């Protein structure tokens, strides 16, 4: 979307599973998942951003 | 005819498993 | 290299000692062999369901046979409340000349084991009276195991092979099994104790020779079909009859009196012969109802896809939607697994809470050690078919379920919410272990200080009403069967309260099981063992809710039922799978049935020897326990051996010893894991191909450490077998040292 | 021996190659990714299960995954 | 009554219990007037006094009583606990303030909460006490 | 909506467990 | 052929065992720069030559580890073998 | 002979008086094991006054050791050399602290 | 108990279901 739209995620097998999120960046062609979400609350492995699809999420803003 | 306990017992104890560990040894290691 | 095992390559490639472990633990698990098919599958499960059929037949015989030849039942008939009797007898070789001397008893010419599992009091109810029946019988079984032995391998063969459509008919089964598996055979039965074991019961002989000859009743079926079926229950067995003599008989066959025997303080067996005719009655009438191959009757696989209810249209039945489930029961095998031990193992419990109470069996409620192990073995067994009931149902849904099948449905629902369902089961668990732990540690401070009337109490009153609404008078609630002036009481429109008088005899006495005297000390255990139930669930619920995957680790199905984790990653999955928590459940099922069984023990403990008292004012306080149970009974059972001599109770003095054993084996599996050990072996290895003349000889495995999933196994084989041997020889000694 | 399944969310990182101790990895060209290189697995006959691999990856869920198979010499670990 | 109950100040086995008297504090009639007040309970055949926590009301001091008075303490401990984590987390670091108390803004939210059952009705009847389920992190099915 | 189904199966239970104790408080006899 | 010195140590015993002679072998070449003190997977300490190395491993996971520990002396030219019992070398790292 | 060594004096308030039970000499408290009346009376200690001065000497003694922890961290630390003098320092620990603590103790 | 006779008669039959478990354990594969 933009950098800074919360947006929500989608994707079963993730951890912030139905989460909002923070669009850091966008990217324009590959990978096919070229959006960058900055999470405020960690995982187990302790990081908090991931690439998701563009039809991968829900924009709440 | 309790002498029948004399050689049922000692085949069970002794007899039957080293029949059957022989025979399991040789067809575990069988190519 | 090898061709073992047989049916799995990937594991007759393995050039370690984990080939021979694996196929033990891979070996009649048909659904992972190698090449398996479907239809293959149920064909060769029906033949081996004839393997372990037979297996019983052999058991229940080796019973009959070495009673017949080295017990003494035909001197057990002439008294039964003194002759102690004997299971098989001893030929040990290591036994020292004391060691004979303490084992000849009962009556007998050599070293003999009492028997403890009450099989002479149900032969003898039975009919049977000298050895020779008991020969003939065994003889019988050996011939009928055959029979199925012949059975199995006769369905395994290409013509006689059943296709893969009769396995999978199932409204057809229901209908066999229901008439004639439990309808037709609870008839025979009944046919069985009228003919036989009722006039066995009155000194009146009837055996092959005389059964067609002689008749139970003498008007004799012709007020059967006439229907003037009052003659069955004319004059009964009195209050003065002496059993299996003629005094005080009767001529009744089908009676309903209710309550116990006078004498042998059994459920009368005129009571028994209408109850299995009436249990035959309602299972026949019960197996006509599924539809077969004649046009007629319900059909289950449009029971569940029903959407109307008479003109309103619903979700299904109960306005639940139960589409699917058809396909779902009978398709899978591990849903019929693992519902059935929920259902054998809700039998199996509810087999031993009513054969404590209610005894059927001939002398059985003053032979005091064969009751005590009746309902500690029944209620064993009922734990492992209630673990594995959870067990085969989370295989499942990892292997089986398909959620596109099953969309929508009832067992959809049930996923969808499961976080909600372990939340609530995760409350229930530390809502009472706080407050049941709680006023234990209260009771055991308050005593400790000297001031005991500080301890909270709580007289279990909404169970008091339940034993004074049966007919208890000696609580003082006069309610509903216990008020003379009830509806319930009367049956006021039709006053056919034949039980009811013989009822309250029984259950006003202070001379049986039935409906015991409850007080505070057994409010607080009822709530431990609630602590047990609702945690014991708590494991297996959420093995098998989570069994599919979730947030630390998604697609757990891809990974099978048991493996041991997915690395030290994400912080670690040590002990993530489904099958670890069957694992971790069978600590708690394990100790759930001990506190089911040290509070049934220690309870008769105070009826048997005629001291209430001990443990109505201790069992509040876990000194008391601690104390005047473990403690105070363990002096008999420790004594079977002393630097003085032995006695008959050396065996269960040693056993009690191997179990502590076994069960202190089986924390090294689980404390120590794996990786120490493989660092071990490889100093052996080593060591091995050094020393000069031992090495002519070779290993053909490699010599590896047992697996991670391998040594919890192994870890919970010693833990269990050494937690039933050390309670097994605690409860039969202690009882049997004492009477 | 065992199985290593690479799906195609990973971002080129470099970890798991520089983890993988039997040396099972490598990175191969490919354009989806910013980076511009997946990584592949083309000598899964080495791989001890170690998991060091799924480790060291970054992305949520894991690209890279270990699925324990058979177990022949070179992946039980054993000098004998 | 009860049952087997019969009232403390009636049994010859509480009367026992009476004359061996053991003081709980240095009061030196504490063992004394401990069992004056334990007359009117049911005590058994042991002549300790048994509970009923059935919902009478001449039993009610001992289980009603102290129901009514530990759930209006303990929900209060949870409905403090509550309110402070809705102020912290709209803060700036969020994390500091859970080991490091924010003692400005959590004396309020303490000495507020004490007409909680005021206060937890109107968040239940206006929905603001629950989360959507369309909100909350769940796992894969 | 007001879960007409739900709540009618819920007061029938519960009617079933004030009956109960209606006998254990001499309610009804 | 392989073609290199071997480091100085008074033997161990973790070494090479039956397998080198039964299932395989592998080794590891690198040309070092001086003479130095580095540790042997097998166990303990050792001495690198100057110029080309090779010590005979038991497994592929020895000289992968020990590559890393060969990092930390600026040396990126170690190349693992697999010698099999027939006389089969095969260079297996790297890949080119 | 008769008279159980006992400290620890219990407050009296839950019931927990009872374990301030009877040892001898008129005295209601718990039975020490750790043989504390062994060692004072080893030393020579006769009355009480003899134990406050040592526990009160002890408190002061207590004071100079967290003192100086400040002191030589915070104030005054030692450089790396200090501390690898393991030749002077075994001299002056087993000199000082050994040899004269049981010379001074053997008088 | 019984007599010396019935008990020979017991191993003789036993060896009808001895038989017939060996076969059907064969035809269950190796
Ligand atoms: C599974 C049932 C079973 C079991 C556990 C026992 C147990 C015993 N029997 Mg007995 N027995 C049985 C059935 C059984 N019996 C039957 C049906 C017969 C009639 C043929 C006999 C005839 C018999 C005699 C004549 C004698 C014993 C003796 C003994 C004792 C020593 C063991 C021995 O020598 O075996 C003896 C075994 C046999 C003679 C043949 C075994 C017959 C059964 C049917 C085989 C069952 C195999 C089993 C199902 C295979 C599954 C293995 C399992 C691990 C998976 C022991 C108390 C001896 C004794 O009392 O010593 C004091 C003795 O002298 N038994
Ligand atoms: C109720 C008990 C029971 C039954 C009916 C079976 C039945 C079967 N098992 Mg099994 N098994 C059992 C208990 C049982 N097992 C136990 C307790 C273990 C130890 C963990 C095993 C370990 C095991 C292994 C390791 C294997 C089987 C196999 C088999 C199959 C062929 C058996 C065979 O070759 O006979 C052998 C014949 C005899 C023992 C002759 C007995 C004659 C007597 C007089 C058969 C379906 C094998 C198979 O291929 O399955 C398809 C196989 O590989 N089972
Ligand atoms: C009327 C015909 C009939 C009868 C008698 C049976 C009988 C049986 N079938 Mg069956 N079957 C039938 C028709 C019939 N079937 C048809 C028509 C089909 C095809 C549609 C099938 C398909 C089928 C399959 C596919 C399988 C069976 C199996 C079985 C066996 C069940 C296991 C067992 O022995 O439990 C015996 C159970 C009882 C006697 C009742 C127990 C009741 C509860 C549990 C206990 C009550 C006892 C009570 C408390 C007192 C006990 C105390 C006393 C012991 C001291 C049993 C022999 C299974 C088997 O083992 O194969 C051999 C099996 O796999 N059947
Ligand atoms: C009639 C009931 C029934 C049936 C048909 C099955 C059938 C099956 N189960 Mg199941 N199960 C049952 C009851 C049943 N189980 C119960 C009651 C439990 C709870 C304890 C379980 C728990 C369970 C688990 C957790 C698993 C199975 C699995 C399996 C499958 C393979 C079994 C296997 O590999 O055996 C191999 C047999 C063994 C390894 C036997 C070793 C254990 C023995 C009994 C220890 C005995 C100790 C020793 C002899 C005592 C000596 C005493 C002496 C020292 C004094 C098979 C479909 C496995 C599977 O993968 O499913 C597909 C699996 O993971 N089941
Ligand atoms: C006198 C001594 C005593 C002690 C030391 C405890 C100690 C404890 N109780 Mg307990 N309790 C007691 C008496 C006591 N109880 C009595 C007499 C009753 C009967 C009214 C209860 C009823 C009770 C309940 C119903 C619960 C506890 C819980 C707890 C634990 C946490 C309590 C808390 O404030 O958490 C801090 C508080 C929170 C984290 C949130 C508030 C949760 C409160 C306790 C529930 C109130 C919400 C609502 C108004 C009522 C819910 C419906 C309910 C009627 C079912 C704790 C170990 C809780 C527990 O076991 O959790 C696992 C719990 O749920 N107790
Ligand atoms: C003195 C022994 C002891 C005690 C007090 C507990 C206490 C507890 N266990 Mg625990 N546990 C024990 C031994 C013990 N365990 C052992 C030996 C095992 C076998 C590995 C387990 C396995 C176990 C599991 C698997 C679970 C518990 C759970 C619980 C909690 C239940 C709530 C309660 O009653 O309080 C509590 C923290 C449950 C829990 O925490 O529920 C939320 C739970 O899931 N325990
Ligand atoms: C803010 C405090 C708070 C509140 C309101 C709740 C509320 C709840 N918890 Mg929870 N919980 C908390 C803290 C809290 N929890 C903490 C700190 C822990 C770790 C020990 C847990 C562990 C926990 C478990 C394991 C479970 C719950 C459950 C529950 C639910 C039922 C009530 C219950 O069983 O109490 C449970 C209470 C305890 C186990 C102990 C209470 C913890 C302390 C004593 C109270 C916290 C006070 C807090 C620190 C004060 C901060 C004040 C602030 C101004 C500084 C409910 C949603 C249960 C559930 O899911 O039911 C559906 C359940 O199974 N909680
Ligand atoms: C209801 C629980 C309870 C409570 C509130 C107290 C409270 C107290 N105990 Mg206590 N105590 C208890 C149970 C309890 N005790 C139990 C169960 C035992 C037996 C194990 C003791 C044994 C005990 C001793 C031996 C001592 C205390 C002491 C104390 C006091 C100071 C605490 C401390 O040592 O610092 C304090 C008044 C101390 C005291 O009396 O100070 C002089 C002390 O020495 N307690
Ligand atoms: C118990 C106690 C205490 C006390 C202590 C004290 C009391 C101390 C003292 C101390 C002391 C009191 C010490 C002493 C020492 C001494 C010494 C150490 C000496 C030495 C000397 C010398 C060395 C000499 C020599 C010489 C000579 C002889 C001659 C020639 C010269 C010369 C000089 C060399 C306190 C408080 C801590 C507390 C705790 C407990
Ligand atoms: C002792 C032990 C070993 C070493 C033990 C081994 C390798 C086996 C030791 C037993 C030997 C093989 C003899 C077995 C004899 C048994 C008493 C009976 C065997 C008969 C049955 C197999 C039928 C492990 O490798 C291990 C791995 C992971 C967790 C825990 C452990 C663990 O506790
Ligand atoms: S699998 Fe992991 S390490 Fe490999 S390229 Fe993808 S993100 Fe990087
Ligand atoms: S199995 Fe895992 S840790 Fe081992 S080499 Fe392969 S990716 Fe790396």
């Amino acid at each position: 979307v933009q950098r800074g739209s919360k947006v929500r995620i989608l994707r079963p097998e993730s951890y912030w599973f139905q989460d909002v999120g923070t669009v850091a960046s966008v990217d324009q062609s590959g990978i096919k998942y070229p959006v960058i979400v900055r999470f405020d609350k960690v995982n187990y492995a302790g990081i908090n951003t991931n690439n998701f699809a563009v039809d991968e999420l829900i924009e709440v803003e | 005819a309790s002498f029948l306990s004399s050689i049922f017992v000692p085949v069970i104890g002794w007899v039957v498993p080293i029949a059957t560990f022989s025979f399991l040894f040789l067809y575990i290691e069988r190519e | 290299a090898t061709k073992f095992p047989k049916f799995s390559q990937d594991l007759a490639q393995d050039p370690t000692t984990r080939r021979i472990w694996y196929a033990m633990a891979m070996g009649n698990d048909f659904e992972s062999h190698d090449g398996m098919t479907e239809e293959n599958l149920y064909q060769k499960i029906f033949a081996t369901h004839f393997g372990h059929l037979a297996i019983i037949f052999l058991w229940a015989s080796s019973l009959l046979f070495h009673v017949a030849w080295q017990g003494n039942f035909e001197q057990w008939i002439k008294d039964p409340l003194h002759v102690r009797p004997i299971a098989h007898a001893i030929w040990d070789p290591h036994f020292g000349k004391p060691a004979i001397e303490a084992f000849t008893q009962a009556g007998a010419n050599g070293p003999v084991n009492i028997a403890y599992s009450g099989v002479y009091h149900w032969w003898y109810t039975i009919g049977m009276r000298t050895n020779t029946e008991l020969y003939t019988g065994s003889v019988f079984l050996l011939l009928f195991a055959s029979l199925f032995l012949f059975a199995g391998w006769l369905h395994l063969q290409p013509k006689f092979r059943p296709s893969l459509a009769w396995f999978k008919s199932a409204e057809s089964r229901l209908n066999h099994h229901l008439a004639g598996l439990f309808g037709v055979s609870s008839l025979a039965w009944a046919g069985h104790l009228i003919h036989v074991a009722i006039p066995e019961s009155r000194g009146q002989h009837v055996g092959w020779d005389n059964f067609l000859s002689t008749a139970p009743h003498p008007a004799g079926l012709q007020p059967f079909f006439t229907g003037n079926w009052g003659v069955y229950a004319q004059n009964p067995d009195t209050a003065g009859h002496i059993f299996s003599t003629s005094q005080g008989a009767g001529t009744a066959i089908l009676t309903f009196l209710g309550g116990f025997h006078p004498q042998t303080e059994s459920l009368w067996l005129t009571d028994m012969a209408h109850h299995h005719l009436a249990i035959a009655v309602l299972f026949i009438v019960a197996g006509h109802m599924y539809r077969t191959n004649f046009g007629i009757g319900h059909s289950i696989k449009e029971m569940m896809n029903a959407k109307t209810f008479f003109g309103k249209p619903v979700e299904g039945p109960f306005n639940m939607p139960h589409q699917g489930i058809y396909d779902t029961y009978n398709n899978s095998l591990h849903f019929q697994l693992g519902w059935h031990l929920a259902c054998l193992g809700v039998v199996t419990s509810w087999v031993a809470q009513h054969m404590y109470s209610l005894p059927s069996y001939a002398f059985i409620a003053k032979d005091y050690t064969t009751q005590a192990a009746l309902y500690t073995h029944h209620q064993y067994i009922a734990i492992f078919l209630m673990v594995g009931a959870f067990a085969h149902g989370a295989i499942f849904l990892v292997r089986d379920y398909d959620p596109e099948q099953n969309k929508g449905n009832v067992l959809e629902r049930v996923l969808q919410h499961k976080e909600a369902i372990i939340s609530h089961l995760s409350w229930v668990s530390l809502f009472l272990g706080f407050h049941t732990l709680g006023l234990y540690v209260h009771n055991d401070v308050v005593v400790a200080f000297g001031t005991p009337e500080k301890q909270i109490l709580i007289e279990p009153v909404f169970a008091q009403f339940i034993q004074a609404a049966h007919g208890k008078v000696l609580y003082g609630l006069d309610t509903l069967l216990s008020n003379p002036d009830s509806v319930a009481y009367t049956a006021y429109p039709n006053y056919a309260n034949v039980w009811l008088p013989g009822w309250l005899d029984a259950i006003n006495s202070g001379t049986n099981s039935l409906f015991l005297t409850i007080g505070p000390g057994d409010f607080l255990v009822h709530h431990a063992i609630a602590l047990g139930l609702h945690t014991t669930t708590l494991i297996l619920v959420k093995g098998a809710l989570d069994a599919r995957g979730s947030k630390l680790m998604p697609d757990k199905k891809d990974f099978g039922y048991a493996f041991p984790c997915d690395g030290p990653g994400r912080g670690g999955t040590c002990d993530i799978s489904a099958w670890d928590s069957f694992y971790l459940s069978l600590f708690w099922a394990l100790n759930t049935v001990g506190w089911v069984t040290f509070y049934w023990h220690w309870k008769h403990l105070g009826i048997w020897q005629g001291n209430v008292a001990q443990f109505n004012e201790n069992s509040t306080y876990l000194m008391g326990w601690f104390r005047d149970y473990l403690w105070a009974n363990s002096a008999q059972l420790i004594n079977g051996y002393n630097p003085y001599g032995v006695n008959n109770l050396s065996v269960w003095a040693w056993m009690f010893l191997f179990g502590h054993l076994v069960w202190a084996t089986g924390f090294m599996f689980l404390i120590s894991w794996r990786g120490y050990w493989q660092e071990l072996i490889e100093t052996l290895v080593w060591a091995h191909e050094r020393t000069p003349i031992a090495n002519l000889v070779r290993w053909k495995d490699k010599p590896v450490a047992l697996s991670i999933v391998q040594a919890r196994v192994v870890g919970l084989a010693h833990f269990t077998v050494g937690y039933v041997l050390t309670y097994a020889a605690f409860l039969i000694a202690s009882t049997a040292g004492k009477f | 021996s065992h199985t290593v399944k690479i799906y195609d969310t990973c971002i080129g990182c470099t970890q798991c190659v520089r983890a993988c101790p039997t040396d099972v990895l490598e990175m191969v060209p490919w354009d989806g990714c910013k980076a511009a290189q997946v990584a592949s697995s083309p000598r899964t006959e080495d791989c001890v299960g170690c998991k060091r691999c799924e480790t060291a990856c970054p992305t949520d869920f894991l690209s890279i995954r270990v699925y324990l198979g058979a177990e022949t010499t070179r992946s039980m670990g054993l000098a004998y | 009554l009860g049952a087997d109950l019969t009232p403390c100040a009636e049994n010859p086995a509480f009367q026992a219990l009476a004359k061996n008297a053991r003081n709980t504090t240095a009061d030196p009639q504490s063992g004394q007037k401990r069992f004056e007040r334990y007359s009117q309970a049911l005590c058994g055949p042991e002549g300790y006094p048994h509970l009923i926590v059935d919902g009478r009301l001449d039993r009610a001091g001992d289980f009603l009583i102290p129901s009514i008075l530990f759930l209006y303490i303990a929900g209060w401990i949870g409905w403090v606990g509550r309110a402070y984590l809705q102020a912290i987390k709209k803060d700036s670091d969020t994390e500091q303030k859970e080991i490091q108390l924010d003692l400005g803004i959590a004396l309020p939210i303490i000495a507020t909460g004490f007409a909680w059952p005021a206060a937890a009705v109107k968040e239940l009847l206006s929905g603001e006490l629950t989360a959507k389920d369309s909100e909350i992190t769940v796992s894969p099915r | 909506p007001p879960y007409t189904f739900r709540t009618g199966w819920a007061l029938l239970l519960l009617a079933v467990n004030f009956l109960v104790a209606a006998y254990y408080f001499h309610i009804i006899q | 052929t392989l073609s290199g010195k071997t480091p100085l140590f008074a033997g161990s015993t973790g070494g090479l065992l039956t397998k080198a002679v039964e299932e395989e072998k592998y080794a590891i070449t690198w040309t070092s720069p001086k003479a130095q003190v580095f540790e042997l997977p097998t166990g303990g300490a050792a001495t690198m030559h100057e110029g080309e190395n090779l010590l005979y491993i038991a497994r592929k996971e020895y000289g992968i580890a020990l590559g890393g520990q060969l990092r930390k002396f600026k040396i990126t030219n170690y190349k693992i073998y697999r010698i099999l019992p027939s006389g089969e070398t095969t260079f297996i790292h790297p890949a080119d | 002979l008769n008279v159980r060594p006992s400290a620890q004096v219990v407050w009296p308030i839950v019931g927990q008086d009872i374990l301030n039970g009877d040892v001898g000499g008129g005295f209601h408290g718990i039975q020490i094991t750790s043989g504390l009346f062994q060692v004072w009376r080893g030393w020579g200690i006769t009355n009480s006054f003899q134990l406050y001065c040592t526990a009160i000497g002890g408190l002061v003694l207590a004071g100079l050791f967290l003192f100086a922890g400040w002191f030589h961290y915070h104030k005054r630390a030692p450089k790396l050399e200090w501390f690898q003098n393991v030749e002077s320092m075994l001299n002056h620990h087993l000199q000082v602290l050994l040899g004269c603590g049981s010379l001074g103790w053997a008088g | 108990s019984i007599s010396d006779t019935q008990v020979y008669i017991a191993l003789v039959v036993a060896l009808i279901p001895g038989l017939l478990a060996w076969r059907l354990a064969t035809e269950l594969y190796k």
